[PDB]
RNA sequence: GCUUGUGCUGUCUUCGUCCA
């Protein structure tokens, strides 16, 4: 079902030029050297410095034309506060245990740096990012 | 030439207020105060009466061509 | 009166305020510090009198690029207004008359002597500056 | 030759009812009538 | 579910508040009142003599723009839908103006009160030019000096502002919602501070300003709409509002009839 | 009007000169071939008799 | 009498709940 | 001439406006030049 | 002037008395809608119709042989709107998304998944633009050595016809070589390229119609701190020019080789004044916010440049006649309002005010002299250029 | 000279139907409706009424050219419901809303007069 | 003036306007210009009905 | 009056034009792209001063080389209850929703020029020819052809 | 018994329009 789970602490929140988009940098509590850079929508999911986020990555939401979800049906997204859908445009096989995954959620960019052991399963075309706080 | 019947922008009838405007200006009221008295609030309507030039008074000074 | 040849021997103040010795919106005047003192012989009556008939119609010409002033001086002679008040008794080859001439809301002092308020050649339109539907590109 | 050429006519039906005109061309039933105020000429059947 | 609240009421203007309606419904009502409510206006002018200093089409255009009483115009028929020959009493109103200057000095003004109704529908309140009072002279039409006369015969027909703006019952419809910009439908241009560089709306006191610690509500929609309807005198404001609603209902019913007949 | 013609045209007669100040309009001039050759009198200008 | 003839302290009591040189009052005959 | 009533009224308005302009514009210009001088 | 001034179009019969053009073909014709007129020629034979439709048709003329780059691009408010709509913080709701998707003629009927699914479904402008891009298109550009995370949203990356990052602007949908139009023309052919023009124009025009864009007097007004900085820069430059004048008047000036003392002095003063105008303009342009409308138009590449902002907001600068400062047309002075032998910047044609601030009469006259120079130069060189072109063709 | 008659904006020709419905076979249960002699006033009303229905999955409209008085609507519904029935329900619902709005306005006007 | 370039028939001229709702290779033509200009089409069995409708 | 010439591209009716909160619709919509390259700041200053004059009932003095500044006009406009820089909140005519951007809005003096499209439109299929060359004649009045 | 008619100057000059 899911491909990756972890808990991060936000080191920095960079608003920059934009009013609705912020770039956050986080590091996994359990396993260091696993970094996360992510663009999020401030209005619908505001985050502050030193917050704790539960980030989950999945290739599907189950338990081609989009339609508004019926209230009756249920999906993985019901457990989280913020869900995005993107495409992986670069899977970098770099150093011995340095793997970078670049995802683009409609122009909102994410880079997940980590080891091959954790990120081996992230070699997909599309990914969902589910965030809980 | 002669005061337009309607305001160009919104179409309020301004063609019945020319003589009252001249009367108010005769009494000594300022142009803005006179326009306020005639209930012309939007500046589109105020432009119609404030910038009108009455050319028909010059055209009427020529003798009639048919009698 | 002075002609162009006699102008080479006189010293002219631009304004009567120039005869006696930090705002971001007001224009800045020359210092003229090269001379310790100045003995003016003449003074301009008003600097806006250097313009002709067609350029006296432009509002705020000192805030425009000069080719646009030239273009307006050309185009203002092709505007439709009321050329004479006796157009009904005249038999001209062509003649255009505007239904409802209006005097401008922004005017210059030179327009008083050009009779522009009595025989105007335009109308005050309410204008928005906007990309509405792509039909004004 | 029709007896209705260059004669003042009035329109009684359609979208131009009650407008005065002059017949300019008349070949087969589709009389061409110029309108006095709109500077235009319009086709119209003879019935109207 | 929809609610109406009236703030100010007059013969020629009403200021109301619409709530629990969609934005599209309010905008369609505004558009219908502006362009689709039928009135009565002069459409044909027969000029028997005109020796004034004004051109014939000039005077005809001025006559077209005079507002006439259109209270019973719903019972009248459209000229193209009337089977009659030429113009009859069921699809037109005939007015006549005859003016002249007597004397060899001075100038005579021709007002819209000089228009006299000669024929029209029986017992219907349509045709007379609108007048604010009994002593009001109306709209200035022309000016005459000695030996100048104007003699015309006008025909008033029913129509809508889509064909020509002379048939519009309204002048301007103010329209506004969300004075405090809680929905963030506009992004305010500023130099230093947007709050103090923009004037407050006239309905800003009708809604509670947002709290400083409040967060953006993404589930909200526009709910309350403020609008003022100003009329030219051809119809009263309540009449314009009711007939706009009726016109929208008739358009929807025509769509429904076409759908059911399509089978 | 300055009768210099079209043949042998040069920029120098068409130029706006320093001595034109207050005597001819710096703005009003035709576009094209007569640019700078046709001039218009300033508002307070006069001609000696 | 006018606003000028009013006492300065009473003029101070007239508070809106100065003319500028570039707002002229309109004319119809002009001059020249 | 036998001038019209509207034209005579406009002439009176023009005279009053000319006098008022000649007073107010000159006073405002004097206030502006003295303020620019004292700076 | 070139073979793209005559192209074959398809007729659509329409009311009113004007000819109607798509706005992307106004560049090869060098036409605008302020009074221009154009001619139309009707073929009278089957062979001639085939020649027009197979050789001279507009889609076949997109890429020109003169510079092996396109001559038609996205222009004017479509360019401004495509820059505004593809910003990172542009989000669109479901109803407007449905309207924009239905506006695309080549849309296949499948609505894409939103970028954000929870709490509220939101699409971005990049997705809606990618809908108008045909599949199988790959494009990659690097701006300022940006990385693959693109912190400033510059550069460009398109994968299978989908925009991954980068603001779409003149560098992507303009007429330059290596852009989206050139790639689509090479990969899919002229027909798909013309449909790409139509799709992009329709989507961006709808979004801009429902968003809005304006410009006002406040967009040329810089705050007080920047105006203080600009005034300080101009005053320091004038003091530098005064020092140069004193050095030249005391024989302490270095002579540029191959030039006289007067020529070197004039060149050095002109260089100082040009640097002053550039510095003041750079300060003014750095001051501007992102919401500034002039900045938005300049950044889209649709109209205006840096010099326009500099002259409108900070300083018009030095007026040049025949490549030199204003000459001494009177006896040793430029105007009778100066004294003799005056070499200060204001005496010889330096305009220190902006267009917003207003020019003084001396600056007005000098600026008019420079504009007259421009008009004469154009209206004189046109005939020589035409004669050279005719001889080359023959 | 080339200006069309102003009554052509709202008068329906004899040979031109008010309403033409064709299916859109690309996706299931979708129809394309062409409205003649109508504009944004009816289009926006119908679209934003239909967009709130749970069984309507897609609704949009476009006016192709402002010089022609027509618009085209695309409507897609769930498997159980047919798009024409949804359109009829939307028309009836807006009619009912306008009816109660008129009633309440008349009541309030009578109260305040 | 008469051999390398000349005046020709079947041509039109008028002012140009912009249209965001036209295709790249399309041109909008006034109805009067379309009535004035003509194309001679050969009558075949593929188009005789349409051509006689045009003639009517 | 600032060298900004143009032709009508389309006409819209009252209910289709954008409107302000008080119901005012423009008589004219011009593109923002005409302003920055031609640098006609006097157009915007004239529009602001005309808005102030029409609100207060005065005629604005636009004589060159005076002491007028944009900030004085802005202060006067602000005191009247409008945004000091001439911007207004506008609504879309088609939908009734607010526009995200605010629109510079005010009265400007325009003039109608002598060049009209119905005096220039001209088509020729066949017609009169010259006697000497048997080529089409010159001129729209003579039913001539194009060269 | 009564029937619908079938075309256009030349040569200069000036002022303009859109590019350049
Ligand atoms: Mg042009
Ligand atoms: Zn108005
Ligand atoms: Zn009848």
């Amino acid at each position: 079902s899911a491909l990756f789970d972890d808990i991060f602490t936000v080191q920095t929140v960079d608003n920059g030029r934009y009013n609705k988009v912020s770039r956050i940098i986080g590091i996994s509590t359990t396993n260091s050297a696993i970094k996360l850079t992510l663009d999020i929508n401030n209005e619908m999911f505001p985050v502050s410095q030193d917050d704790s986020l539960t980030v989950t990555l999945a290739n599907s939401l189950s338990l081609k034309s989009w339609r508004p979800p019926k209230p009756t049906d249920k999906s993985l997204a019901d457990d989280y506060d913020y869900v995005m859908f993107g495409t992986v445009y670069k899977f970098e096989e770099g150093d011995e245990d340095k793997i970078k995954v670049y995802v683009s959620f409609g122009g909102l960019l994410m880079c997940l740096e980590g080891g091959y052991k954790s990120l081996a399963s992230l070699k997909q075309d599309n990914l969902y990012i589910l965030i809980r706080r | 030439m002669i005061i337009p019947v309607r305001c160009f922008s919104c179409g309020k009838v301004v063609g019945d207020k020319w003589d009252a405007y001249l009367r108010l200006l005769e009494e000594g009221k300022q142009e803005g105060d006179a326009l306020d008295e005639l209930k012309l609030k939007r500046y589109c309507c105020r432009r119609m009466v404030l910038t009108h030039v009455d050319l028909i008074e010059k055209f009427l000074r020529y003798n009639p061509l048919e009698k | 009166y002075v002609d162009g040849e006699e102008e080479e021997t006189i010293m002219i103040a631009m304004t009567p305020e120039d005869l006696q010795t930090n705002d971001t919106a007001k224009r800045i005047k020359p210092e003229m510090s090269t001379s310790s003192h100045h003995t003016f012989t003449h003074c301009e009556i008003h600097p806006s009198m250097i313009l002709g008939v067609a350029a006296s119609i432009i509002p705020f010409p000192d805030h425009n690029q000069s080719p646009r002033n030239t273009y307006q001086s050309a185009m203002g002679k092709q505007a439709m207004g009321v050329f004479l008040t006796n157009y009904n008794v005249r038999m001209d080859t062509m003649a255009n008359i505007l239904y409802y001439p209006q005097k401008p809301l922004a005017k210059t002092q030179a327009m008083e002597y050009l009779k522009f308020r009595e025989l105007p050649a335009g109308q005050n339109a309410i204008v928005a500056i906007a990309c509405y539907s792509g039909y004004n590109q | 030759r029709d007896p209705t050429l260059n004669k003042t006519v009035k329109i009684r039906q359609g979208g131009y009812k009650g407008k005065i005109g002059i017949v300019k061309e008349a070949n087969g039933d589709r009389f061409r009538v110029e309108l006095h105020n709109p500077n235009k000429t319009i086709p119209i059947p003879c019935s109207f | 579910e929809p609610k109406v609240n009236i703030i100010n009421a007059q013969d020629d203007e009403v200021e109301l508040m619409l709530s629990d309606v969609n934005l599209s419904l309010a905008n369609s009502l505004r558009r219908t009142m502006l362009a689709e409510v039928p009135t009565l206006a002069i459409d044909l002018v027969e000029i028997k003599m005109n020796t004034s200093v004004l051109a014939d089409e000039f005077i005809s255009h001025r006559l077209g723009l005079i507002p006439l009483v259109s209270e019973d115009v719903e019972e009248m028929k459209y000229s193209r839908d009337c089977t009659c020959e030429d113009y009859c009493d069921e699809c037109s109103v005939v007015l006549e103006l005859s003016a002249r200057h007597e004397g060899e000095e001075g100038t005579t003004d021709v007002y819209s009160s000089s228009l006299i109704k000669v024929s029209g529908p029986g017992n219907l309140n349509v045709g007379e030019p609108v007048r604010r009072d009994d002593y009001d002279q109306g709209i200035l039409l022309c000016k005459l000096r000695n030996h100048q006369e104007l003699n015309i015969r006008c025909i008033a027909k029913k129509g809508i502002a889509k064909e020509h703006a002379k048939w519009s019952p309204c002048s301007a419809i103010a329209f506004e919602y969300d004075p405090h910009n809680k929905l963030k439908h506009t992004d305010f241009w500023f130099e230093v501070d947007a709050k103090k560089e923009w004037p407050d709306s006239k309905y800003a006191t009708w809604e509670e300003p947002p709290k400083p610690g409040e967060v953006f509500d993404y589930k909200a929609k526009p709910n309350r709409f403020y609008m003022t309807v100003e009329t030219t005198g051809s119809l009263k404001a309540n009449q314009v509002f009711s007939r706009g609603i009726k016109t929208l209902q008739e358009k929807l019913a025509n769509v429904l009839f076409e759908l059911e007949n399509s089978r | 009007n300055t009768p210099i013609g079209r043949d042998g045209k040069l920029a120098k007669p068409r130029q706006l000169h320093n001595t034109h100040w207050g005597l001819v309009c710096p703005a009003e001039t035709p576009e094209g071939q007569a640019c700078g050759l046709v001039k218009n009198l300033s508002l307070l200008s006069g001609i000696s008799i | 009498l006018a606003i000028e003839n009013l006492h300065p302290d009473d003029r101070l009591l007239l508070v809106d709940p100065s003319p500028v040189f570039f707002l002229r009052r309109p004319q119809y005959v002009s001059d020249g | 001439v036998v001038a019209s009533k509207a034209s005579s009224s406009m002439l009176k308005i023009d005279q009053r406006n000319k006098k008022l302009n000649n007073r107010f514009i000159r006073k405002a210009e004097m206030a502006a030049v003295e303020k620019r001088k004292l700076r | 002037l070139h073979k793209m001034s005559m192209m074959a179009h398809r007729v659509k019969v329409m009311p009113y008395s004007t000819f109607r053009l798509n706005l992307s073909v106004t560049s090869p014709y060098n036409a605008d809608f302020d009074g221009d007129e154009m001619n139309l020629h009707v073929p009278q034979s089957e062979e001639t119709r085939a020649e027009l439709s197979q050789l001279c048709a507009v889609p076949l003329q997109i890429v020109s042989p003169q510079s092996n780059k396109p001559v038609m691009g996205i222009v004017q408010d479509t360019l401004c709107g495509v820059r505004k709509m593809t910003l990172r913080d542009t989000f669109i709701e479901y109803e407007q998304v449905m309207n924009m998707l239905f506006w695309v003629p080549s849309w296949d009927g499948v609505v894409p998944q939103p970028a954000i699914l929870k709490p509220k479904p939101l699409w971005t402008g990049k997705q809606l633009l990618s809908i108008a891009i045909p599949s199988g298109i790959h494009l990659q550009r690097t701006d300022g050595g940006n990385s693959l995370l693109s912190p400033k949203d510059n550069g460009m990356l398109i994968v299978d016809g989908k925009v991954m990052f980068g603001v779409v602007d003149k560098k992507t949908v303009g007429s330059g070589g290596g852009g989206l139009i050139h790639t689509v023309m090479r990969e899919k052919g002229p027909k798909i390229c013309a449909e790409l023009f139509g799709n992009i124009q329709k989507v961006v025009n709808y979004w801009l119609l429902h968003n809005g864009f304006s410009i006002g007097i406040g967009d040329a007004i810089a705050d007080a701190s920047t105006m203080k900085e600009i005034t300080h820069a101009i005053s320091s430059a004038k003091e530098q020019v005064q020092e140069i004048i004193y050095k030249a008047q005391h024989n302490e000036l270095e002579l540029k080789p191959g030039m006289t003392l007067r020529e070197s002095f004039e060149g050095e003063v002109s260089r100082t004044l040009n640097d002053a105008r550039d510095s003041a303009g750079r300060s003014a342009e750095m001051n501007l916010k992102d919401l500034n409308n002039v900045k938005q138009m300049v950044s889209a590449g649709s109209k205006g440049s840096f010099i326009n902002i500099a002259q409108m907001s900070a300083c018009v600068g030095q007026q040049m006649v025949e490549g030199k400062r204003i000459a001494f047309g009177f006896a040793d002075r430029s105007l009778p309002h100066f004294t003799k032998d005056d070499f200060s910047p204001e005496s010889k044609g330096f305009v220190e005010n902006s267009y917003l601030r207003g020019l003084t009469p001396q600056e007005f006259f000098f600026h008019a002299m420079a504009g007259r120079e421009g008009l004469i130069d154009t209206a004189v060189k046109t005939a020589e250029t035409g004669y050279i072109q005719r001889r080359l063709v023959k | 000279m080339n200006a069309p008659d102003r009554f052509e904006l709202f008068i329906l020709p004899d040979d031109v139907p008010k309403l033409k419905i064709t299916p859109d076979s690309r996706v299931p249960n979708c129809i394309i409706i062409k409205f003649e002699r109508e504009d944004h006033t009816l289009a926006n009303l119908l679209r934003e009424e239909l967009a709130l229905y749970p069984d309507v999955t897609f609704v949009a409209y476009k006016v192709e050219h402002p010089l022609f008085a027509n618009f085209v609507m695309r409507l897609q519904t769930e498997e159980g419901t047919r798009p024409k029935q949804a359109l009829e329900r939307a028309c009836a619902s807006i009619i009912n809303k306008l009816k109660t709005l008129d009633h309440k306005f008349n009541e309030e006007w009578n109260i305040k007069n | 003036g008469n051999l390398m370039g000349k005046r020709v028939d079947f041509s039109a001229r008028t002012v140009i306007s912009g249209d965001p709702n036209l295709e790249l290779d399309q041109v909008g033509v006034p109805i009067s210009i379309a009535k004035t200009l003509s194309y001679p089409e050969t009558v075949t069995q593929y188009n005789i009905h349409r051509l006689t409708e045009y003639v009517r | 009056r600032h060298g900004q010439k143009g032709t009508i591209g389309v006409t819209y009716r009252h209910e289709d034009m954008p409107f302000s909160a008080e119901g005012i619709v423009p008589d004219l919509i011009i593109n923002p792209h005409a302003i920055p390259s031609r640098m006609t700041v006097a157009h915007l200053i004239e529009c602001l001063l005309s808005k102030v004059g029409s609100i207060r009932g005065y005629e604005g003095d636009a004589t060159p080389f005076t002491d007028l500044t944009v900030d004085a006009v802005s202060n006067l406009l602000r005191d009247n209850g409008y945004q000091s820089r001439g911007f207004e909140v506008m609504y879309n005519g088609h939908t009734g929703k607010k526009l995200m951007a605010q629109v510079f809005f005010g009265p400007t003096y325009y003039q109608r020029l002598r060049h009209m499209v119905d005096d220039k439109i001209h088509a020729r299929a066949r017609g009169p020819v010259q006697v000497l060359t048997r080529q089409p004649v010159e001129g729209r009045s003579r039913d001539g052809g194009l060269r």
